[PDB]
Order: structure tokens, then sequence, then C-alpha cells
RNA sequence: UAUCUGGUUGAUCCUGCCAGUAGUCAUAUGCUUGUCUCAAAGAUUAAGCCAUGCAUGUCUAAGUAUAAGCAAUUUAUACAGUGAAACUGCGAAUGGCUCAUUAAAUCAGUUAUCGUUUAUUUGAUAGUUCCUUUACUACAUGGUAUAACUGUGGUAAUUCUAGAGCUAAUACAUGCUUAAAAUCUCGACCCUUUGGAAGAGAUGUAUUUAUUAGAUAAAAAAUCAAUGUCUUCGGACUCUUUGAUGAUUCAUAAUAACUUUUCGAAUCGCAUGGCCUUGUGCUGGCGAUGGUUCAUUCAAAUUUCUGCCCUAUCAACUUUCGAUGGUAGGAUAGUGGCCUACCAUGGUUUCAACGGGUAACGGGGAAUAAGGGUUCGAUUCCGGAGAGGGAGCCUGAGAAACGGCUACCA
RNA sequence: GGACUUUUACUUUGAAAAAAUUAGAGUGUUCAAAGCAGGCGUAUUGCUCGAAUAUAUUAGCAUGGAAUAAUAGAAUAGGACG
RNA sequence: GCCCGUCGCUAGUACCGAUUGAAUGGCUUAGUGAGGCCUCAGGAUCUGGGA
């Protein structure tokens, strides 16, 4: 059953110190590895399957592989994606142009469309003009509580000339 | 983890284990006071022993250290609190005195007795046994 | 030992909580916030064993998360959060206010305030800095960090705060002759004025205090907070005015009260 | 790991010290970086609390202050000719701090000459002007200025480049430059 | 203990950021720095005046003295800018009710500000620590020489 | 709560031990056992070994839902309830257990950080991002590649997973933006001065380096090189501003540059309002999550003074291959022989070093009651150490972690 | 704020201090070991006392004393004041 | 009367002792040296020099 792995090059098994982000490896704990045993890049007699991949058609149907055809399961949900598996301009409203799919209840046909995500709404920019209002706001406030300030300190040495020629 | 369950033992047993004397003395007070164990007369002299011991410790300090008014102004009215030490005797050189039978006639036992209510110490221990 | 401590057995609960030995293991450590450890009040002590207002410790919570309770004038859900010394405690349902504050004994008591005072508190500025920007600023014993004070203002002077904003409304400085609350050692409660200072250059500056009893005694600066006059306190105090009554002064005021 | 603590490490007695408690971690050290002059490598080591030192493997240049004339330049760093820790820090051409290299000049020269108007060694109105303004403020120093004839100037590290992946420095000068010249002939 | 040179190592000695400008001509040729340890403690003429180097100087250096304020005796002096002192004290211990002689010797900086000799009181300060054993750093002599003038010749 | 008795002789007085006697939060064992309350308990021997089950997981209105999931209704044809799986986030460094090691170590009391790291809680904190600056940069919002899932599989066997096909974001990876002003550099031109001038670039914060400012110990003057503000054109400079500390090269700020450039909101939930020039323009409520820097709070690490049981049938000890100190560096979160290089010859000791033993974790304390003492503390709280023995490391704020991993030994 | 101070031992008072333990006050857990409670009433919409005190020494800190016991000082005057 | 030593019997303890006797524990020279970490190279694939 050992899995092969790309690259390692060699016709046999080997145990590899294995890490996140690799292959014949599903981490069970963060910075977690595992050494493990692992079945070379190299097609020997001893493998049970191998894998394949069709690049090119040759000169005859090959009976559930040509032949037949398996629809994708999901469909876009990034706003732009849609965007792209239509191409569509930053125009066509997207709202339109999500997937529908349909699915029965019994005696209910109901319907179910992704949530779109990464769409511009008036939501979005009444947040965005919040936040670019709010930090001149307050920077507004900083200076008027700054110079506020410069005045406590200018009459005090205008009090410090009054004590000066006081005594 | 929970924290420590404090407990004391509440009796002392007799140095020397057979003076003739003090068996006799001992004997006696159980019979009059209709008591089971010697046990019963252990407990009470070793309640006796401290709080002579304090008295001792508060006649050392000179009259009118605050500890000795507070701890020994305090030691006496909870005695005459509870019928031990006299009315009048009480300032603490008889709190000093104080033997044991001071303390056996105050239990709920003799006192059911001292004012009949039982007429004997045992069956007044009987009745008090017997709710 | 490998991290941040978690739990909080009893035992080493700070005592003036008045937790009881038995009835558990545990005592709600406090949490992390603007008073240290061991000087504070959790809600879930206040809010349960002084006020006697909640049973479980999860009525507690309950009672919280209805932003029931809120601490200088903020909501505050933490059932373990660390309220202490100046702060103000509120109840909108049973209009009721509180501030934290000193027994005599060394305790945190009980504290009806009114409406009016519950809208400002008093800190003790613990430093004076600048920062970025040549902003200058204090810091007060109640983690308060404050842009812009009087040049007079220099630490260990008492200040008073608005809550409702944020600012110091007045400020009280540090002299002989200076109403003065205490804030640990063997004389945390009482509060006596100020003889004087000792100085002594690098290692715990003293502080001499007289009472309105003609009482004296000495603790280390730093377990200073002054708060007024002679006379005027900034903030009212509670009753018996943390003046120590010797145990037989106290036996004596304690059964004169007992005649029914 | 390499450890820092002191609980090897034979006390003032000259006593033996059990062993008490495995390493732990806060008491860790780390290889040096060891860094050359070269085309530029870093890497980022994660120090204790998120937290990053710039561990420069590979350095090739720097950007170092003639201190004296109140600027800075970025120059390539030509190589090092002497380390008072350890000559084979020399023979390697190895760039730690207090290392003594040689850089480029030519930068310093680009400004000296384009700002006093006057050329190391050997017609504009404003500038013309400006210049004639800095004078008996032009004159250099001997053992500096003929040091540009070369095109190398020698120049301290005085930054941590295993530590920031910075190689920084300063032009050497005065009665600093004297000591190190000293070296540099009696020993040559 | 330095005497002599100042410029001894293979790294040039300096203090650090002090600067002199070669291009103003000067008289002093060294900027020096100084300050006091505060605590009341004199900062010697010989820091100020010298020339020396030392970074681990309460005086001239980059060290800071906070903590123990101790005296000890010096009984050791063969280090180069660093002693070793004695301080003996009396220890109590009860059940007999009387005391024993006991002592440990203390390792410590000596800036160059001061000249020290073996018997001479010392008052020392706190150090981040300097070095393995040193965590402390002379800052006075309450002492002198032990009066060694008179001890000379004859009539 | 200051007590003694029996035993040497023919008898006597001593010396002196054996014996008796009493207590023990002090264990075992024997016999006996009815009630209330209370409630220690695999420490000792073997930190020996372990079958099996359990002991760490976690969701708010508020990161991610096309379950081909449940639900129906109540506006919802993008989404909207509820919600498996899974991604993401945080926790798993606390807790609990044990006492093997450990004798100047730990630990206590007392110090130091002007010698550092710090998730979080709390309080402060950001108009600066692009470009040789008119035919111009997605900001009405830029990139894919992935789990779950679908489907093809492999092995006797595990919390093994491969090949193929989908698709999300507060994952990953990018990348715009805003006032006014001042001050610096450069300087086309013009005109001779005493010289001035359009208008051009630069200036968030963080990083690294160098140079400055950060006064104050009571007061005055001349002169050189620069060169500031106001001319009653000889000249005058007049008010001139300064934080903390016992102490600093402190806090802060300024100059010239540096950087595989730190941070500067492409996020989410409720509400929906104003405002005319009717653009779905331009505004705008409450509060979540974030986010740099500083503070605070929970911490941590190092650390000063003094204090440990028996031992000389342990007297000299320490530098091989650091022992003690100096310079420099490297390494660290940071001091520091912590490591390296060069250099020197130091450091400790009859006031007991060094070595040996401990049937040794240290304390709070426990037992014994005239006092002085003697003995005990594995064990309910604090500190430390460990996870079969060693070593190494990943993740992370925090582990040299063991209900994490890797290797050797058993 | 400056300019400078012979060293110590002892002893007083005080600070800084964890709780449980110990000693000990208050309260009648029915008693007691314990516990830190509880106690009054309009007992139908509340009144109220508490949760002390002590010991905590050796060391370090802080303040009083100046007996007792050490230390240092002026004799080749290189003395002290100006 | 007391009493001393050799010699003899039973039982027990400890010493000396060929066996360069044995066993457990702690350090440790020399040689061999796993594995993670750092570092010089490497380029299965997979994109804009990097991974
Ligand atoms: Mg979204
Ligand atoms: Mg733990
Ligand atoms: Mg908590
Ligand atoms: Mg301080
Ligand atoms: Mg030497
Ligand atoms: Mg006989
Ligand atoms: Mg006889
Ligand atoms: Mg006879
Ligand atoms: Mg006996
Ligand atoms: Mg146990
Ligand atoms: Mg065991
Ligand atoms: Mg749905
Ligand atoms: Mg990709
Ligand atoms: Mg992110
Ligand atoms: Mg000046
Ligand atoms: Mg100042
Ligand atoms: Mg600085
Ligand atoms: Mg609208
Ligand atoms: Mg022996
Ligand atoms: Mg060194
Ligand atoms: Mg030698
Ligand atoms: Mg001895
Ligand atoms: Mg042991
Ligand atoms: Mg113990
Ligand atoms: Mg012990
Ligand atoms: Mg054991
Ligand atoms: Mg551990
Ligand atoms: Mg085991
Ligand atoms: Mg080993
Ligand atoms: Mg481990
Ligand atoms: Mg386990
Ligand atoms: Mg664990
Ligand atoms: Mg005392
Ligand atoms: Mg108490
Ligand atoms: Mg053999
Ligand atoms: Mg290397």
């Amino acid at each position: 059953g050992f899995p092969m792995k790309q690259g390692v090059l060699l016709p046999t098994r080997i145990k590899l110190l294995l890490t996140k982000n690799v292959s014949c490896y599903r981490p069970r704990r963060d910075g977690e590895r595992k050494r493990k045993s692992v079945r070379g890049a190299i097609v020997g007699p001893d493998l049970a399957v191998l894998a394949l991949v069709i690049v090119k058609k040759g000169e005859q149907e090959l009976e559930g592989l040509t032949d037949t055809t398996v629809p994708k399961r999901l469909g876009p949900k990034r706003a732009n994606n849609i965007r792209k598996f239509f191409g569509l301009s930053k125009e066509d409203d997207v709202r339109d142009f999500v997937i529908r799919r349909e699915v029965t209840k019994g005696e209910k046909t109901y319907t179910k469309a992704p949530k779109i995500q990464r769409l511009v709404t008036p939501q979005r920019l009444q947040r965005k003009r919040h936040q670019r209002a709010l930090k001149v706001r307050n920077a507004q406030a900083q200076r008027e509580a700054a110079a506020e300030y410069a005045q406590l300190l200018a009459k005090r040495l205008s009090e410090r000339k009054a004590e000066k020629a006081e005594i | 983890p929970r924290a420590p369950r404090t407990y004391s033992k509440t009796y002392s047993t007799p140095k020397r284990p057979y003076e003739s004397s003090r068996l006799d003395a001992e004997l006696k007070l159980a019979g009059e006071f209709g008591l089971k164990n010697k046990k019963e007369i252990y407990r009470i002299s070793f309640q006796l022993s401290k709080i002579r011991r304090a008295a001792r410790d508060l006649l050392t300090r000179d009259e009118k250290d605050p500890k000795r008014l507070f701890e020994g102004n305090a030691l006496i009215r909870r005695l005459v609190r509870v019928g031990v030490l006299s009315e009048d005797k009480k300032k603490l050189d008889y709190v000093l005195a104080l033997k044991v039978e001071d303390f056996l006639e105050r239990r709920l036992q003799t006192q059911v007795y001292k004012l009949g209510l039982a007429k004997s110490v045992h069956h007044a221990r009987v009745l008090i046994t017997q709710r | 030992a490998r991290g941040p401590k978690k739990h909080l057995k009893r035992l080493a609960a700070p005592h003036h909580w008045l937790l009881d030995k038995l009835s558990g293991c545990y005592a709600p450590r406090p949490s992390a916030g603007p008073h240290k450890l061991r000087e504070s009040l959790p809600l879930i002590v206040f809010l349960r064993n002084r006020l006697k207002y909640a049973l479980n410790g999860r009525e507690v919570k309950a009672i919280l998360m209805q932003r029931h309770v809120k601490v200088d004038g903020k909501v505050r859900t933490d059932t373990t959060y660390p309220a202490g010394f100046m702060d103000v405690i509120t109840l909108d349902a049973t209009n009721e206010n509180f501030r934290l504050v000193y027994d005599v004994k060394g305790r945190f008591a009980v504290h009806r305030i009114t409406d009016e005072e519950a809208s400002y508190k008093l800190g003790k500025v613990k430093k004076v800095q600048l920062g970025k920007k040549g902003v200058p600023y204090v810091v007060t014993h109640d983690g308060r960090t404050i842009r812009y004070p009087d040049p007079n203002i220099k630490v260990n002077d008492t200040v008073k705060i608005d809550l409702a904003s944020g600012k110091i409304t007045d400020f009280i400085k540090f002299d002989a002759g200076k109403l003065v609350y205490v804030t640990g050692g063997r004389n945390l409660g009482r509060i006596g004025t100020i003889v004087h200072k000792e100085r002594h250059d690098g290692g715990f500056d003293l502080v001499h205090i007289k009472d309105s009893l003609d009482n004296t005694f000495v603790t280390r600066l730093n377990n200073v907070f002054v708060i007024g006059e002679q006379g005027k306190p900034y903030i009212s105090l509670p009753k018996g005015k943390g003046i120590k009554l010797s145990i037989a002064e106290e036996r004596d005021r304690r059964r004169a009260q007992q005649g029914l | 790991g390499i450890s820092r603590d002191s609980r090897h490490k034979r006390s003032a007695t000259g006593a033996k010290r059990a062993q008490f408690r495995k390493k732990r971690k806060f008491e860790l050290g780390r290889q040096p970086a060891n860094t050359k002059i070269g085309a530029k490598r870093i890497h980022s080591v994660r120090t204790r609390g998120g937290n990053k030192k710039y561990r420069a493997l590979r350095i090739e240049t720097g950007n170092f202050s003639w201190a004296s004339e109140g600027i800075s330049k970025k120059t390539r760093i030509a190589g090092v000719v002497y380390h008072p820790s350890n000559n084979e820090l020399v023979r390697t051409n190895t760039l730690t701090k207090a290392a003594i290299v040689q850089i480029d000049a030519t930068p310093f020269r680009q400004w000296f000459e384009a700002h006093y108007g006057q050329t190391l060694g050997k017609k504009s109105k404003n500038a013309e002007r400006k210049w004639a303004a800095r004078a008996a403020s032009a004159k250099i120093e001997s053992s500096v200025e003929s040091q540009f004839s070369a095109g190398r100037l020698y120049a301290c590290i005085s930054s941590r480049p295993g530590q920031s992946g910075r190689c920084d420095g300063y032009i050497l000068e005065g009665e600093e430059l004297a000591f190190y010249l000293r070296r540099l002939t009696a020993k040559k | 203990s330095t005497e002599l040179t100042v410029q001894s190592e293979r790294a040039f000695q300096k203090q650090p950021h002090i600067f002199n400008n070669p291009k103003v001509k000067t008289s002093k040729r060294t900027k020096r720095w100084y300050k006091n340890a505060g605590l009341g403690f004199k900062t010697p003429k010989t820091a100020i005046e010298g020339s020396y180097i030392d970074k681990k100087c309460p005086f001239t250096g980059l060290v800071s003295i906070r903590g123990k304020i101790l005296t000890g005796t010096v009984v050791s002096t063969k280090m180069h800018r660093t002693i070793v002192i004695r301080r003996a004290y009396l220890h109590y211990i009860p059940k007999y009710n009387r005391y024993e002689k006991r002592h440990k010797n203390v390792p410590v900086h000596v800036s160059p500000a001061f000249r020290v000799q073996v018997g001479d009181i010392v008052t020392v300060g706190q150090c981040r620590p300097i070095s393995k054993t040193v965590r402390f750093n002379v800052v006075k002599v309450s002492a002198a020489a032990g009066k060694a003038n008179k001890q000379f010749a004859k009539f």
C-alpha cells in the first residue's frame, strides 16, 4: 500500500521525515513531522497500482473514459471568479451570473446559489468611508488637543514673567 | 488540594499509670457526677490544665499590660458565664485555683440532677441520652 | 513553569477577600487588568461574597452578561475582572453605585456612594514621561495613560478624573500635610495627613502619618495615596474613617451598642 | 543546543557541579553568521517572543558614514584588512563588528567634489556661491585624503551583521586611523 | 590596574560615541566623558584627569551602580583591573547563644581611577554582572596606604 | 506543663548502664467492634512494568456553508434560518501526579534589572503608502490553490493515504489612499550686492549606522570660522526655551543615509438615516475583529546579602578540552568565560576549600509541653525538578513539552 | 544645592511582609472536634455585628541610645586649625 | 572460697584469604558515531531572479 512520492527517484521504499505541506502526510498537530515509509518514484513490478493520466487521446474510445463525462461539482463563488467563468468586465453585475443549483423537496423544487464573496456593496463602501473619515477626525482632534496644551504652556511662561517682575 | 480539615484531641492521660490515689480520686468523681470513662475526667483536667497555663502566662507580664487585660478579662468573663468561677473571686489568681469539681458541677447531666427532675445522677444521664 | 499560571487555589488567595477555607479548592484567579492580582476584588467576589446578590458563581456570569454591572462607566463582562481601589462599580438596575476603597482591618468595604460622586475617580500618578512626538503623559495606579497633564503634575501626586471622558480635571500635590489613604502594610486602610518624608537615596522613601486621633505611624512611600486636605477628602470615606481602635477600644464600642 | 547557562562550568572555588535540570530553551545559543562578502544573501531567524534577527550570510554593500563631514553613503565593501579578535577573519574576509574594511570612496568623492567644488588628491552660479561659502572647512586631512588615490577608504564596521543583516560602519579618522595604519604597515 | 600605554590592545580603545572632529584643531586631543555614580560618592579627579579607557569604570564607563553598597578589606590585587576583598562578619549560632568568626571573599572590579594596595578598606557598589564572578565595583577608598612612609630608614 | 521506680552487695553509699514509665499527623500487625461527625489512604520497597476505558478540546448578531444536510416561511434570484464535515482562529506551556536527581544547587527571607523577553487583560497611539509629479496606477475593492466534497484506488494492519475533478476567507499572496503648513537641500534666471529669486526634489512610522540636542555649581568679557532674527546702516541682539533619576550615552527630539522594507483595515455584524445640483452621487448610527508603537496587567529570565545534614580513615583544590581576570568579537531576549581569538596568571582553602556520604527535593510547618533543647517534614499551600533513560527539536507569546515529534539505549 | 565624613559589634523602636498551621478574641455547630459564621425584627418585599489580635527572631532595610567590647588618630611631625 | 590460660564439643558473628574473584550505580579517556538544528551545494515540479 505505501504511496509513491514524486521525485525520490529510487525504485524501492525508504523512510523520510515528512512535514506540513508535503505529500503522503497529514500532520496531526502544529509543527508535527512524522517519519514514514514512502515508495519510490520509479515504477517497479512490486507496484499494486499505477496511477495514470491521459494526455493525448488515441484512435479509439475507452469505455467509461472518453465516452463519458462527469460534471464539475462547484461553480465560481468569489466575485471576480464568476466574472471570469463568463468573461464579463467589471460592469456586467455578477448577481445574475452566480450559478444556480436546483434540488427538489418531495413536492418542492428548491433553488440555492452561492454566497458571492468579495463583492462590492453599499455596505462595504459605508465602511471604507467611515475608515477614512475617522482617521482624519482623529487627526484633527489631536491637533486641537495639541495646541490647547501649547497654550497651557505659553501662558505659564506668561506667568513666570509675572512671577519674575512681581518679586 | 482541598484545604486541610483541622482537628485537635481533647484529653490527656496520667503520667504514672497505677497511682492508687489518683485512681480512687478518679473513680469517686465518675461515681458522683455519673461518668462512664476515666477519660471524662481526663478531658476536663486537660481543659483545666491549659486554662491555668494561660493564667500562669498572663501573671508574668506586669499588671495592666494590654494582652493581660484583654485576654485575662476575656478568660474570666467566659468562665463566670458558664458558672465555674465565683462572682467575687474574679481576678484570675482564683482561676488559678479552680479544681476539676467546679467544672464537673456545671454539666447538663448534673444540672438536670441538681434541681430534682431526675433524682440520682444516672437517671439524668439516661433521660438526656433519650431525647 | 512552562507558562503563565492560570489557576488559583484557595489559601493562596489574598485574605482580604474573606473567602472561606472549605466549599472548594480554588479561588477566582483575578484576570489581567488595571490592578495588580494581589490587590483586587474580582467581580465574582463582590457580586456574590460581598453583595450577596448572586448565589452560584454561575449566576454571577448570568448577572454580568446583562451588561448589568459596569466599572468606571464601561460595561465589563469578565467574571474575574480585577477591580480595585478607587474604581466605581455600578448597578443600573437597583440604581446603585459603589466605590472600591479600603476598610481599616485591611479589606474592601461595601460602600454606597452618590450618583454625582460616581462619575469621577482618583488616581495616584505612578509615573510621568515623554512619549513619541514629545507628548508628555502620566500614568496612574489603575493603568491609565493620560496625555497632556499639567507640568506641575509629578509622581506621587493624585489626580481627579472625568471617567465619563478621558481627562484630568484637578490634581493634588504631595506636600507635608495632605489627606492620605494607606494602601499596604499593617497600616492598610488608615488615614492621616502626612507629617513628613524620609529621603533615603536609592531605596524606599518613608512617610510619617498623623491621623485625626493624634496617633503616629510610618509606611514606605509607595504605600501612600494622597487624597486631599486635613478635613476635606476629595472622595467620601467609609465610617470609622480609618482610625483604628485597639482591640479593647473596639470590644468596648462593640458592647456599648448592646442594649436592644 | 548551544547553551549559555553557567551551571556547567566550574565554580569560583573550582568545584564541580552536578547536573541540575536539563537544558532549557530560554538559555539557548545559536551558531555564528560568519558573514562573508558577496552578492546579498540574508536569512531571518525567529527569536524569542515573535521577533526576528536577520542573519546576514553574504553582504556586499553597507552604508558607511564620514563622521566629520556629517554624511553617509552606501558603497561596495572591498574587503577585510584587519581584525582584532582573530586574524582568520581577515584572511577569510569575514564581516563582523569591529572588523576593519576597505570600501569604495567614489561615492564619498562624488559628494565631496560636488559639495566643496575642489577635487581630492593630486561653473554654476549658486554652486559657486555655495563653494565660496565652504572654505577653511575643505581641508580634509592628509592620511584620509591620500586614500582616495587608490579609490579605497579604511572604515570600521560598527554594526552587527549576524544580528540585523546590516554591515554598517564609519570612515576611519584622526587618532583612530593612526592606530590601524600603524598596524597595517607595522606587520606589512 | 592599567598603568601606561592606553593603546595597548589589538582593538583601538575609545569611549563609545565621544567623537573628536579632527577638522577642529583643539587642545585636549580626546574629548572625555564622565559622570557621578550618585549616592553621594565623589568621582575622583583621576577619573576626569586620566585618559585610561575602561568600560567598567563607574565614573567614565558604561556601568551603573544600584543595589548593595558594601565595604570590605583588600586581600588580593594580583588580578589586573579587578580585586578580591574579604568581608568578615560574626555569625550567631543560637543554642550556644554566641557567635563564630566567618567571612567571604568578594571579587570586585577596580577602575584605574583608584590606586589600591592590599590592606585598604574599600567601599564597593553593586553592578550588572561584569564578569563570571565579579558583581561589584570599587567606588571609594575609605583608606590610604596604612602608614607605610612612617616605616623608613634610620636616624 | 520543673516527680522518677526496678536490677551489682552480707548489708552500705556511689558510679553506670540495662529495664520500667508516658507521648507521637508514626508506621505495621494481632484481637475486639454498636451510634454521630470528621476523612488520610501504593510516600517508604521498585522514578519497577503495565492489559482496557477514560483524563483536551473549543463558535458569538459578529472569519469561511451550493452538505446533492434539517427546516419551511416569510419580503428576500447573490447570501440571509439551522447546521454535519472541513478550513481558519485560540487552547492544549494551565491542570493534575510524583520526589528520581539535586548540598552553595534548590529553597527562605532580602535584593537588582541604569541587564531583558513578554500571548493576553486594561489605557493610550497612525491625514504621509503611488510617481521624474497633464494624456495615468483595480480601490465601486486586484491573485490562485486548497480542505471538506465528488469520483477512481492501494495495503493483513493505525487518527496510513495516492491519482483525478471542484470551490471559500479575518488562510495564502498582493496592492491604491488624504488637509494645511513649515523647514531643509538643490537651484533657471538678474546683479553686483548688504546680496534674492522663482520652482524643483526630499521629509509617516519601523529598521541599521554615524553625527547632534537633552542645560542648571553663583557670575562676567574679548577673538577666529562659519551665520541666525529686527535696522534710527555706527549696528544691537532685548524678553529668549527646556522632563525625570541617588546616577546614565535616560525619556524625547534633530541631522546624513541605510532596508530582499515593519506597521499604516481589500475584514465582519446590527440598524438604515439624512442631504440637492435627484448622480442609487455624496454623506452617516451603534460595535466586532484586527493593527503598529508606548503603558499596564498576567508573567519569565537572570540576580545582591545571609542561612543547609554527617565526614579529615577527604589537605590541599582549580586551568585536559575555561580554571580566575583583561581586549575584541560572536552568540542570546539580554548581562556574563556563555562561546571564540589574542593576552595574562590568576581563583578557593583549618573562619574546613576540594572530595566522600546521605535509607536529602527546599521551605510553610510536625512531634515531644518548666526552660534550653531533641527529632521529623515523600505527603492538602509556596518554590523547584521529572514524565522508562539520555540527547535533539518542531510549533508557539511561552516547551528544550513527552496524554508533541526525531534518534540512540532498555 | 554644594563642599566632606575613621571603622564595627550590641541594644531600642519601626517598616516590608501569604495563607492554612500555632497562640488567641468574638459567635451557644443541640455538645464537642470543627466552621466563620451570625444576630435582630414590620418574619408581606429589612435591620444589623463580624470575618480581630499576636508570634513571625538569623539576614537586609529604617530610627532612637552612646554603657560594655573592638577600630582608627600627632613622634624622623609628611601633624591640626587660618 | 575465689580464680587464670592452652587444649576439647555445639552454635553465632565479624576479620584475613588464591581466585589481577564477582555485581550494581555515578562520572570518564580513546575510537566509532545516529539524529534534528545551522550551513555549502542540489533541482523532482511550478511559476515569476524566487519558491
Ligand atoms: Mg467576505
Ligand atoms: Mg504544573
Ligand atoms: Mg480567570
Ligand atoms: Mg527604586
Ligand atoms: Mg591577570
Ligand atoms: Mg542479681
Ligand atoms: Mg542479691
Ligand atoms: Mg551470708
Ligand atoms: Mg528505655
Ligand atoms: Mg501520596
Ligand atoms: Mg514509588
Ligand atoms: Mg442553506
Ligand atoms: Mg499557487
Ligand atoms: Mg494575516
Ligand atoms: Mg550650551
Ligand atoms: Mg533638564
Ligand atoms: Mg536612546
Ligand atoms: Mg439610503
Ligand atoms: Mg571512608
Ligand atoms: Mg572577556
Ligand atoms: Mg597557573
Ligand atoms: Mg570541621
Ligand atoms: Mg533523593
Ligand atoms: Mg516537603
Ligand atoms: Mg530536613
Ligand atoms: Mg523517597
Ligand atoms: Mg518539565
Ligand atoms: Mg514507571
Ligand atoms: Mg550519560
Ligand atoms: Mg521531553
Ligand atoms: Mg500518561
Ligand atoms: Mg503534560
Ligand atoms: Mg524588631
Ligand atoms: Mg491570622
Ligand atoms: Mg576473568
Ligand atoms: Mg557556520
